[PDB]
RNA sequence: AAGGCGGCCCCCUGGACGAAGACUGACGCUCAGGUGCGAAAGCGUGGGGAGCAAACAGGAUUAGAUACCCUGGUAGUCCACGCCGUAAACGAUGUCGACUUGGAGGUUGUGCCGGCGUGGCUUCCGGAGCUAACGCGUUAAGUCGACCGCCUGGGGAGUACGGCCGCAAGGUUAAAACUCAAAUGAAUUGACGGGGGCCCGCACAAGCGGUGGAGCAUGUGGUUUAAUUCGAUGCAA
RNA sequence: GCCCGGAUAGCUCAGUCGGUAGAGCAGGGGAUUGAAAAUCCCCGUGUCCUUGGUUCGAUUCCGAGUCCGGGCACCA
RNA sequence: AUAUUCUAA
RNA sequence: GGCCCCUUAGCUCAGUGGUUAGAGCAGGCGACUUAUAAUCGCUUGGUCGCUGGUUCAAGUCCAGCAGGGGCCACCA
């Protein structure tokens, strides 16, 4: 807004594991407030990346964001006349951000059956380096690097 | 300008250097100026103007010394 | 904006010309147009004109006993040939009076022929001439100006 | 081929495009690079960014001859005339001397007439 | 003098200004007609031609684009001589003389002892007064005198016709009919600007979920009808 | 009078030489706009001039006409 | 870079 | 009669090399815009005009064809 007073709200963390980061994800994931049905969806989705893995869920999680987590990102502003694309480092909470939400849009537009499966699948993928969420995270590194000419300080 | 790099001189130092002495020249505005043919007309227009505004400047920094805001 | 700075329509029917024929002049409308920003009352007015329908146009034959052909010796070029032979053509049509004369060619036959065809096309194009003339007139009056002063109805 | 030690870098600074040229002292041309042929056309060929990794792959087209010192000559006005140099040194080189040679006449040709944009 | 005049050197040459004197003795001021000078473009003849650039050509842009932008490019721009005689040729302010508080500079002389006077030219502010106002204000648009030029509603028209001038382009002098009830100057309040500055609102941006596609509900337009009752119609039906 | 070319969407035109037709501009419906242009999205559009043949089948290949344009109608 | 127009009470 | 050059993706193009690939405009979706433009990112897609052989893996290396053009040749 024009004002600029966001005190950052206060958001409990999740009750399995113990984690802010976690919470984010299940209500990024979350439809209709419909959080218990996403919960569940998570759980059951860390749980299988526990198994194809052999490591902590969180640490499982941590893993395949670090590979989704963007670094720096295009934005259109102006300078003189004309309106460039210009690439702007992410802010750190703005690149978890992003990697929960490529995630989560990756993982809603599969085959597979369920969604706990569609997203333990992508988290694996993730992991690897190969889903459609660490496949548009490529896209906004080398978009930022076309237009690195426009990088003036 | 010719900036000479003397012995024990860190680079980033004799650019700047260089960047002053260029500054000092006005070779980047001596060019600029170069660029495009102003008409005569048109250049003491602008003599004249510039000249209107450096005298009323001078006028414009006695009302601020003498005169009280709060 | 929509509507017609003009639109021409045949109404076909039994007994047309009998209850359009006083539709002709011209119509004035006052109201708030479409056209209108400050809701101002504006004063505009159409012409209609409503005219019957004359039947097509028959262009005639060209009646043989309604010309009058002269054959003489051509101008010009063409050694004895030239100077011996009834080559040209006029060909006089009596109740129009158009005379047409032909002699392009070295025969009589295709100066003839050549004769008829422009006398045709002379002959029907000056009877189409009357025809626009007329509707031209015919229209003008019925219309008058397009001026909000002249009209058979508010 | 040749070795050759000591060398000059111009730069032919203008508001489209950048050409680096480095030369031996004798002005004899080793290696040049331009910010148009470094995959930038436009916009972005017009930019100190353009005329840094132009810099760069002049540098990497005469070390063959294995330059150890430049003397640089800065000429126009464009954005390529600053960070080209920087990019020179960063590439390795040791800068002698930087020398801007823009010509400027003594009040001589008559300047094109200006845009109306 | 105006138009104008800008590296450096020489040659020829005009004016201005200051200082002290000496000299002439109203020899002055203004000026219809007249004469001369007079930017740029343009014209003639002969040169010249780097750069620039009317025309022109192509490329773009665009609804079109005979433009603006881009790539070229001829006259021209340069020289000699001749012509043209006009410019918002402006200070939109005729020339000459006198008089009428101040302040701050610039520039160029000069007298006296880093100070104190006195001239010339010139920039900016401002007092009285003047002015419709804006402004001008000892360089007057103040206070006066001499002489000249010029104006008399807006269009038509600085045009026609005639004359004079010119190679031409054109210049100069200069109407009428007809037509309108205005045209105009300055300033004031707004509104507006693809003017400037500063702010705000889910206004954008950041996000999340919709509508626009489907079927149905419902209102409307239209069309239909004996009747499809009347009203609401950008946002704000 | 003869000869060559042409006839294709509402207009100007491609195309095909045996099977199954396009373009641009119009046109319609939507969007954008206070509104009209410009612009944007969705659509539709042909008896392929008329006949009489050949052919399983003709816009296409024959042979007639019709309309349009371009020649020519001469040596003397 | 591109932004034309708005009759007449 | 000889030589040759090239005829690869919608439209095109380009070419080493032991292979059917590299684009640039198009065409799809993304970003961008006040909206168009341009911009950028992502993808999309050849019997290397064909056809033989020959090659550890040959459209090429080497034949037999088709295809067009450019210059030269051509005294039933
Ligand atoms: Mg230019
Ligand atoms: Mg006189
Ligand atoms: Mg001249
Ligand atoms: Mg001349
Ligand atoms: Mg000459
Ligand atoms: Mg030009
Ligand atoms: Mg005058
Ligand atoms: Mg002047
Ligand atoms: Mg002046
Ligand atoms: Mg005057
Ligand atoms: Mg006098
Ligand atoms: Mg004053
Ligand atoms: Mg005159
Ligand atoms: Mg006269
Ligand atoms: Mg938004
Ligand atoms: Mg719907
Ligand atoms: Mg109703
Ligand atoms: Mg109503
Ligand atoms: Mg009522
Ligand atoms: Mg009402
Ligand atoms: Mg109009």
């Amino acid at each position: 807004p024009r004002r600029r007073v966001i005190g950052q709200r206060k958001i409990l963390p999740d009750p399995k594991f113990g984690s802010e980061l976690l919470a984010k994800f299940v209500n990024i994931l979350m439809v209709d407030g419909k959080k218990s049905t996403a919960e569940s969806i998570v759980y059951s989705a860390l749980e299988t990346l526990a198994q194809r893995s052999g490591k902590s869920e969180l640490e499982a999680f941590e893993v395949a964001l670090e590979n989704v987590r963007p670094t720096v990102e295009v934005k259109s502003r102006r300078v003189g006349g004309s309106t460039y694309q210009v690439p702007v480092e992410v802010r750190p909470v703005r690149r978890n951000a992003l990697a929960m939400r490529w995630i989560v849009e990756a993982a809603r537009k599969r085959g597979d059956k369920s969604m706990a499966l569609r997203l333990a699948n992508e988290l694996s993928d993730a992991a690897e380096n190969k889903g459609t969420a660490v496949k548009k995270r490529e896209d906004v590194h080398r978009m930022a690097e076309a237009n690195k000419a426009f990088a003036h300080y | 300008p010719v900036i000479k790099v003397r012995e024990n001189e860190p680079f980033d130092v004799a650019l700047r250097r260089f960047k002053r002495s260029c500054e000092k020249a006005g070779v980047l505005a001596e060019v600029r100026r170069r660029e495009f043919y102003e008409k005569p007309t048109t250049e003491r227009k602008r003599a004249k103007a510039s000249a209107v505004k450096r005298h009323a400047k001078k006028l414009a920094r006695e009302n601020a010394r003498r005169t009280r805001l709060y | 904006h929509g509507g017609y700075k003009e639109i021409i329509a045949k109404i076909s029917g039994d007994g047309v010309y009998g209850r359009l024929k006083f539709e002709s002049g011209g119509h004035r409308v006052q109201r708030v147009p479409a056209t209108e920003s400050q809701g101002r009352i504006h004063t505009s007015a159409c012409t209609v004109a409503v005219m019957p329908e004359l039947p097509d146009a028959e262009l005639p034959d060209i009646n043989p006993a309604d010309l009058r052909i002269d054959t003489f010796r051509s101008s010009g070029a063409g050694g004895q040939h030239v100077n011996t032979t009834d080559s040209a053509i006029r060909i006089t049509h009596l109740p129009t009076g158009i005379v047409v004369e032909c002699q392009d060619e070295r025969s009589q036959h295709k100066n003839k022929a050549k004769a008829l065809s422009v006398l045709g096309a002379r002959i029907h194009a000056a009877e189409m001439a009357k025809r626009q003339q007329a509707e031209a007139s015919t229209r003008r009056n019925l219309l008058g100006s397009g001026d909000r002063s002249d009209r058979n109805r508010t | 081929r040749k070795q050759v030690s000591d060398g000059v870098a111009h730069i032919h600074a203008s508001f489209n495009n950048t050409i680096v040229t480095i030369t031996d002292r004798q002005g004899n041309a080793l290696g040049w690079a331009t910010a148009g042929g470094s995959g930038f056309r436009g916009s972005r060929k017009s930019t100190p960014f353009a005329a840094q990794v132009a810099a760069e792959r002049c540098a990497d087209a005469v070390k063959e001859y294995g330059i150890k010192n430049l003397e640089v000559m800065v000429k126009g006005p464009g954005p390529g005339r600053e960070s080209t140099i920087r990019a020179l040194n960063a590439a390795g080189f040791r800068i002698t001397n930087i020398t801007d040679v823009t010509p400027i006449p003594h009040n001589g040709c008559r300047p094109p007439k200006k845009r109306r944009v």
